[PDB]
RNA sequence: AGCCGUGUUCUGGCACCCUACGGGGUCUUCCAGGGCACGAAGGUUGCGUCUCUACACGAGGCGUAACCUGGGAGGGCGCCAAUAUGGCGCCUAAUUGUGAAUAAAUUAUCACAAUUACUCUUACGAGUGAGAGGGGGAUCUGCUUUGCCCUCUCUCCUCCCA
């Protein structure tokens, strides 16, 4: 899983737009891999983070968790750069035990995959409605 | 690919330490030149040089690549790991300050830096017929030597067992219910004919009616504690010899055939080997991902002596019996400790180091001084697995046998141990 | 057995500070409570512990003992485990004839209180001054 | 004494299997050498242990002892690794004074090997028959 | 931020030594990255540490941490050290971040700085 | 050091005598290797042992023992074999310590030799002269 | 001699079950009674603590650092016996320098002051080997021209008890 330019291709609503995170590094104090698409200001930028917990003592059990941060520009006529004002975030923590199995879980990560593609989620995010 | 070059995964894609690639791995070859030039400023005949030409031609040498292991025991001893880094020959910079005056309008004066040289390195040497015999002595008085600690132990082991089997009787006796027969312990510390007083209570006659069985409880068993570091300290031997072999290097021309540099090169070379002991089963295979921590080992201790605990008001039961069940796990982790303890691991290492030299300047009269300081930049270091051990070993599996035997003992009294 | 919430008040110079100690548990063995701060910190929580004794054999006057730690608990400690770096011993002691009274012993209870509360203990407990 | 590899050849009821038992280091604190099987596990199982006692004030009357052990083992119906469910083995000692001749110690040596090859203790020991 | 081998020449108060700093393991207890000299003892006596604390409850306001340490022997008879701490705000940009870095150092290579370094002279 | 046969040159009054000793083994419980005559009797062999003590916790110390032993025959005219009658020592003490030399060492061993040769020696053994 | 307690123990019962409504077997101890033995921190100093004293001051005991007396283990040496090893004896911190040392010079005994393992200048101090003790809880994808739990403290004739 070593880091690299990632380019997510087609995404949208249209399905039109395409994203590079470049490859930022690793914060060694967490163990958390991150990545960002290439600009200059850091409070303008989509981010995303990847880490990989193990069973601790306490815990005993592999987690994922993968988040991903886009900020709006909401850039002013003049005056200064733009201010960040809204903030959309995600957030994915996959959870398994350590005679966990490679088979399910690339099951789980699919399902979700195609879930997220799936109409209800579509309009449950897109239009904020209630599942009903 | 995924794990790093010396991991491999194992059968319920568990971490563990891939011994092909750590005993025997892929040496290449490298040429990777680290200083290949070399400054000279002052003056030299009437002549300010300040140039700056490589002194490298050429560079091979064997080595292994990087690699990473995982403990394979409780203790956390790690596995050793072949390396090699055998140069075709040595490497040592010179940043000396050579000058001389001579007559009839002769004099020189400069600084050198970065300028190194190459001679030959003595790899072919072998001490173990001088290090094997230093195995026998050392194995036959570990014993005499260590036997003592080795018998406390043993009977610091069973103390804590024969008080965690009280401890279970004081136990039982509080699940059957009783509040006079459930003080068979309580008279079995005051050394006293107690009387009662009025009527007590099953959980307060037992939460800490028992303080010096809790005092004995802790103290006994951080004893143990103790020991044990030291005894698995003591599961290691090694050993090596040193020697002192003088070297010379050819000549060579720092300017432009102006002086010549001769002398000596002062090194020692140590032949090392150390046995290690560890389980026969178990080692290749030693699941990392799930023990327990070594500080739950005092907290179970001091849970008793705590007071500042509450689930002795809503569930007595479930503690009691968890503080069971984590003591017995303990115990059977450590118990691996002790379970067919033979030869598991072996190295031998071969390494030179610098300690002194010399220099002597020749090219007219012996006109040069010097005065200069010596470093090495590469030394011959190989270290290799062995697995066949010419000579009587000191298995000590069945000195052992009656700690795993006790140790099993307690696990099936603890886990007998129900709600 | 003591079971009481006491919520204490007027802690420290300015007196603003309020504390709550709940109790722990009871030691059947030597006539002894305890109480604690809400939390889940050794540091964070104070203890008070009492203890009354009565007569048996080796003594023939009753003890009221009473231990409360106040550890210094440290924020900023590398990581979000704030422990102890100065332990707050506090141990009194008492000692009464069992021909004593409720009266003599309120009186003895009160006058330590004033004298606690008045400026003259608080001079060598807090800064550490002789009887000049 | 040399210690290698030996085959024992022609062995069992028919006389048709064969045993190869490699050495293995000499205990130290008692100085007894060991051969076991090639291995891998019944290794630790099987056993052949020879040591030789000299003279001394205990000793006279040098001792020469051989053990054998083979323990006998299986695997239950659902499980994995054997346990031994029983554990055959013999001792063989042998008490030559100091005067004692190789000559008198090697009749003895084939002495002993033919009556174990002999009818009487062929069924005395494989059937367990007394001699009547 | 790659980790790797730094050749800084023209050092000194003329300008001539030279220093190879290797990389090491970066601390993980605070993220930190490390640099030695090429060796083999002169590594654990010179080191180059470098982090880049991104903001917190306390940091907001980014801090960029360089600390430099000499230690001279003859065992070790004395110590110099240096630390740079440039804090920039969420909103800074690259323009600004790289403007400080070049100052900062073209003013550690004008006459003041040297004067005040160098023989510790007050600008008086 | 690996044992041999050790063939003992010229040897005795007149220097003509020649002694083989075959190695035996070497016994571990205390770390002495052994050589012996050629022969069958045990009792009537010549026997020699070597060991070195390391520097121990207690000792602290190199140590060298060389032991030699003769026994004579004294065989009767008949009715039965031989038995010992007489047995020569000789136990020989090398000690130095950790810091020592090779030089040194091997110097001092051949110190003795040369003293053994020497006529003092001579006389003050096989003559039993006390040195004077 | 009393008994406080500890140990030793036996009689009736406590308890059940059985027998038959005659009577018995018992285990776990305890209620009473009876048989028998028994009760001691070596000394000093110093610290924390329990209790009595009381203006305070002190006292007893406790746990303990260190100091001295004896005793033990190792203890080295020789004497040895038969090798291995068994027995006998003798012996232990020591070295250097200063006081006294005889009329005068040494000067053992005593006192006084430092030393203790190797290398490094012999300045301070540093490094390493060995051992002793303590704290940390130390495994997940670390390095390694070092082989492997991290760290703090103490010693280079020792360890243990009264």
């Amino acid at each position: 899983a070593k880091l690299e330019t990632v380019t997510l291709g087609n995404i949208g609503k249209d399905g039109k737009q395409t994203l590079v995170l470049n490859p930022r590094g690793v914060n060694p104090t967490n163990g958390v891999a991150s990545l960002s698409q290439a600009g200059a200001v850091p409070a303008l930028e989509k981010r995303v983070t990847v880490s990989v917990s193990q069973p601790s003592r306490n815990r005993k059990n592999y987690k994922v968790q993968v988040k991903i941060q886009n900020p709006t520009a909401c850039t002013a006529n003049g005056s200064c750069d733009p201010s960040v004002t809204r903030q959309a975030y995600a957030d994915v923590t996959f959870s398994f035990t350590q005679y966990s199995t490679d088979e399910e879980r690339a099951f789980v990560r699919t399902e979700l995959a195609a879930l997220l593609a799936s109409p209800l989620l579509i309009d449950a995010i897109d239009q904020l409605n209630p599942a009903y | 690919p995924k794990l790093p070059r010396g991991l491999r995964f194992g059968a319920d894609n568990e971490i563990l330490n891939d011994f092909q690639e750590l005993w025997f791995p892929d040496l290449f070859i490298e040429s990777s030149d680290t200083h290949p030039w070399y400054t000279l400023k002052g003056r030299v005949l009437n002549a300010h040089l300040d140039d700056r030409l490589p002194n490298v031609g050429g560079r091979q040498v064997r080595r292994t690549p990087h690699r990473v292991t995982v403990p394979i025991a409780s203790s956390g001893l790690r596995p050793v790991t072949t390396v090699q880094y055998d140069p075709a020959a040595l490497s040592f910079l010179l940043n000396a300050r050579v000058d001389w005056d001579f007559g009839n309008g002769d004099s020189a004066n400069l600084v050198i830096n970065d300028f190194l040289f190459r001679t030959f390195a003595p790899k072919e040497f072998d001490f173990s017929n001088s290090l094997v015999p230093r195995y026998t002595q050392a194995f036959s008085a570990f014993n005499a030597k260590y036997g003592t600690m080795i018998g406390e132990g043993l009977e610091t082991i069973k103390y804590l067992g024969l008080l965690l089997r009280r401890l279970r009787e004081g136990y039982r006796a509080v699940k059957r219910g009783d509040l006079r027969a459930l003080r068979r312990v309580i008279q079995s510390y005051h050394n006293g004919k107690w009387k009662p007083a009025t009527a007590g209570n099953l959980w307060l006659e037992f939460r800490y009616g028992l303080m010096p069985l809790f005092y004995d409880i802790r103290d006994v068993m951080l004893d143990w504690q103790n020991r044990h570091d030291k005894i698995q300290r003591l599961l290691r031997f090694s050993v090596g010899h040193g020697e002192d072999y003088v070297v010379e290097f050819d000549n060579l021309y720092p300017a432009v055939a102006y002086f010549k540099l001769k002398g000596e090169i002062t090194l020692e070379r140590r032949h090392r080997h150390g046995i290690s002991y560890a389980n026969r089963e178990g080692y290749a295979v030693f699941d990392n991902g799930s023990l327990r921590p070594v500080s739950d080992w005092k907290e179970l201790a001091t849970a008793f002596i705590n007071p500042h605990e509450v689930a002795w008001e809503l569930t007595p039961y479930s503690f009691v019996v968890d503080w069971f069940l984590n003591v017995g796990d303990i115990l059977a982790q450590q118990g691996q400790l002790y379970h067919n303890i033979d030869i598991v691991d072996g190295f031998d290492r071969r390494d030179i180091r610098l300690k002194s030299f010399t220099i002597k300047g020749e090219r007219n009269g012996r006109p040069v001084n010097v005065s200069a300081s010596l470093s090495a930049v590469d030394l011959f270091y190989s270290r290799l697995h062995t697995s066949n051990l010419p000579f009587a070993t000191l298995d000590l599996d069945t000195t052992f046998s009656s700690f795993k035997h006790v140790l099993d003992s307690i696990f099936l009294l603890t886990q007998r141990v129900k709600r």
